[PDB]
Order: C-alpha cells, then sequence, then structure tokens
C-alpha cells in the first residue's frame, strides 16, 4: 500500500496468467515448422522424428494392456 | 503473437547453442564455446534447443 512503507514491497502480488494459458505444446504443427524453419534442420531427419517420437509417448501415456497371457512363467 | 515468440525462444537457444558467446570461457552450460559444452549437429543442436525450450533455460547473453 502506498499510504504505508511497511505495505509497498510486502505481500505485494502481480499476477499475469491468462494468455499463459496457450501452451506451445497442445500446437505440434508450429513445433514441427519451428525446427523445420532452423537452419540444417528436416522433417526427414531422424533426429527430429525421434524426437518427437520420444516427447509424444512423455505427453502422452498408452493405456495399452494384455488381456491374457499376463503370467509369461 | 505468442506462437512467434515461442518460435523465437527456440531459434535464440539453438543459435546460442551453435555460437555460444565466442569467448572461450562461459559459466553457462547450455552455451557453445562452453568447456563444457561440445559442437553438437544441426539436428543434435535442434533437439538441445527444443529441450531447452521447455525447461527454459537462461541464455547466456543478458536479457534486452
Ligand atoms: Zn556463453
Amino acid at each position: 500500500s502506498a499510504d504505508i512503507d511497511a505495505s509497498s514491497a510486502m505481500d505485494t502480488s502481480e499476477p499475469a496468467k491468462e494468455e499463459d494459458d496457450y501452451d506451445v505444446m497442445q500446437d505440434p504443427e508450429f513445433l514441427q515448422s519451428v525446427l523445420e524453419n532452423l537452419p540444417g534442420v528436416d522433417p526427414n531427419n531422424e533426429a527430429i522424428r525421434n524426437a518427437m517420437g520420444s516427447l509424444a509417448s512423455q505427453a502422452t501415456k498408452d493405456g495399452k494392456k494384455d488381456k491374457k497371457e499376463e503370467d509369461k512363467k | 503473437m505468442k506462437r512467434a515468440a515461442a518460435k523465437h525462444l527456440i531459434e535464440r537457444y539453438y543459435h546460442q547453442l551453435t555460437e555460444g558467446c565466442g569467448n572461450e570461457a562461459c559459466t553457462n552450460e547450455f552455451c557453445a564455446s562452453c568447456p563444457t559444452f561440445l559442437r553438437m549437429d544441426n539436428n543434435a543442436a535442434a533437439i538441445k534447443a527444443l529441450e531447452l525450450y521447455k525447461i527454459n533455460a537462461k541464455l547466456c547473453d543478458p536479457h534486452p
């Protein structure tokens, strides 16, 4: 509070989200274009494809589960 | 313009890794020329740049 010096610089917050809601990871198309834009970087590169595969896996966990032969034995 | 900002950050990180500060001595692990950093390919650097973006790693050069 400007009126009180003690209040100033104390218990003062300035939240600024809103736009922060937007997530780039939610736009793979944009990310792909970014990598392609970079020099020496191509979508046909194995490294680029591998990175997307790993990132995609981490982003979403597979829910697939065996329905039989659970016990390898 | 948030999308553009994201690209700029990645581009800066990529160039920083492929360029660095130019100084032999660097206190930034994720910066070219840094003894702790090793030269990377165009594809390898791209991956590192992407990863750096996620962690929002700080750049060697000071912010505007
Ligand atoms: Zn540096």
